[PDB]
């Protein structure tokens, strides 16, 4: 709902050259996965946005979202 | 608008207060003094010779911030009309005492100590207020702030812990300070409230639709239905929504056209 | 193309649902590189939901599993 | 009954410094405490539901890590 | 491995907390030493995040602020 479905499959089959390294995917799942992502990137910039907020920043900086992930486990 | 003069009274009866800091400040160093009652008024003694005069008649809102769960214990100001000192205008003047202390990387006896300076601050602030309320005929009153009603939320771009009064939300542990008077309130609407959010924004509304709207940023969801359930104990109307609206824009609408806006059904289009 | 499945505008209407007020241009690139990772994460996880079964087409349901190893 | 009052300033600061904090402000205690009761209430609950869906009275190891699986 | 908090305060902790459940509980010594390895886990991990979000403001101290924001980004209660 909240992206463009085009260029994120662009995104999605480009990802897809490097695993079977054949591979199609159902239409469905594409779906599934856009909306993985939207919530993702969503709750993601909740935290960046506490993060800007701690530092009395209005304006969020990859520094915010470094430590959001960083607490969040993602990349040490 | 220009003040009245301070009646000061020499006398008997001064109650009076010592380790005070006044914020905002007269200087870039912070001005440590002392806070006494007069007849109409309230005088700050500092230091350095420095000294503000605040007319209880000039009180728009009286808050004591009590020292539980805190570094400070503060007496709070919100003014009718701003006055001068310094180089600004001030609508809030606070004077408050800290009460803790920084360990760097089992003391007992020192314990006893910490209490005991937080139990005489808060006996020493409790029997000044007594006093000055008593002074008053009861006519100016010290809120104190219900901590079981609070929530965390980001006015300032800071998080900070507003906390509703009788006739106030507020926080005056940070400066600067945050103080809402719930009478002037026009309504609250609540902006980013959907599943899947763990935070949302909260709109205030103001009966005079020149001023700006309030924000309180980046609440939880957890804190959504207290809030709520406080909002209607205050006769607030409020109402939610997914999206962030544009309110400069719907505030200069309706101020530029307060007759049609209420042509439409009003309110309704937050539904 | 340059952007990896995220337009600028698209970040932003993501970052102004989670609360942001501001944004640094910066933030683009570390949006579009960051989303890269957890979608490869997901896709990598479920094409061996995929390959547990023998199926050469990834499902929704593969990716429904996926997530509920994070 | 207060136990939570039991568990030590030294055993906080000790346990802060092997998480690297370097410095600390003296509310950290009462927060700590607090945070340590709420995390200990959520595991000693989950744990007692793996012990009474095996109609036991009494908690095994076993019962504790399961929960944690949960957190 | 290495118990920063003493072991017999943190039982009467865990037994407290063993009241307003089954009135009838008791625990093994090994689940009890699970709970205490695990909490102290949670603490230090806790500080941790802690302690990058007082860098994040630019401060050497943690403050409940610090605590506060790494246990509401982590999902806690």
């Amino acid at each position: 709902l909240l992206i463009r479905k085009l260029p994120f499959q662009r995104l999605v089959r480009e990802i897809a050259q490097d695993f079977k390294t054949d591979l199609r995917f159902q239409s469905s799942a594409v779906m599934a996965l856009q909306e993985a992502c939207e919530a993702y990137l969503v709750g993601l910039f909740e935290d960046t946005n506490l993060c800007a907020i701690h530092a009395k920043r209005v304006t969020i900086m990859p520094k915010d979202i470094q430590l959001a992930r960083r607490i969040r486990g993602e990349r040490a | 608008v220009k003040q009245d003069s301070l009646v000061i009274n020499l006398n008997r009866s001064n109650p009076k207060l010592k380790d005070l800091y006044i914020r905002p400040n007269i200087a870039q160093k912070r001005m440590q003094g002392s806070l006494e009652a007069h007849v109409n008024g309230f005088r700050f003694t500092s230091v350095r010779g420095d000294k503000v005069d605040i007319l209880y008649n000039n009180i728009k809102h009286a808050l004591f911030q009590p020292c539980d769960g805190e570094m400070i214990i503060v007496l709070h100001f919100h003014l009718k009309n701003a006055i001068m000192f310094g180089k600004k205008r001030h609508t809030d003047v606070q004077f408050y005492t800290e009460v803790g202390e920084i360990t760097t990387d089992d003391d007992l006896y020192a314990e006893q100590m910490e209490r005991e300076m937080r139990h005489k601050l808060k006996t020493a602030f409790k029997n000044f207020i007594e006093k000055v309320e008593a002074l008053t005929k009861e006519e100016l009153e010290f809120e104190v702030p219900f901590r079981d009603l609070g929530f965390n939320g980001a006015p300032y771009r800071s998080t900070c812990l507003l906390q509703p009064t009788s006739s106030a939300l507020v926080n005056a542990t940070e400066w600067p300070p945050f103080v809402v008077t719930l009478d002037e309130v026009e309504l609250i609407h609540f902006e980013r409230v959907q599943f899947h959010l763990k935070n949302f924004d909260m709109v205030i509304v103001y009966k005079d639709y020149s001023k700006k709207v309030t924000m309180i940023n980046a609440i939880p969801v957890a804190s959504l239905d207290p809030i709520k359930e406080w909002l209607n104990s205050c006769d607030l109307k409020y109402t939610e929504g997914v999206q962030s609206l544009n309110w400069t824009k719907i505030m200069k609408t309706i101020v530029d056209d307060p007759e049609g806006f209420f042509e439409q059904g009003g309110w309704s289009f937050l539904e | 193309d340059n952007i990896q499945g995220i337009t600028k505008p698209a970040i932003r209407r993501l970052a102004r649902r989670g609360g942001v007020k501001r944004i640094s241009g910066l933030i683009y690139e570390e949006t579009r590189g960051v989303l890269k990772v957890f979608l490869e994460n997901v896709i990598r996880d479920a094409v061996t939901y995929t390959e547990h079964a023998k199926r050469k087409t990834v499902t929704a349901m593969d990716v429904v599993y996926a997530l509920k190893r994070q």
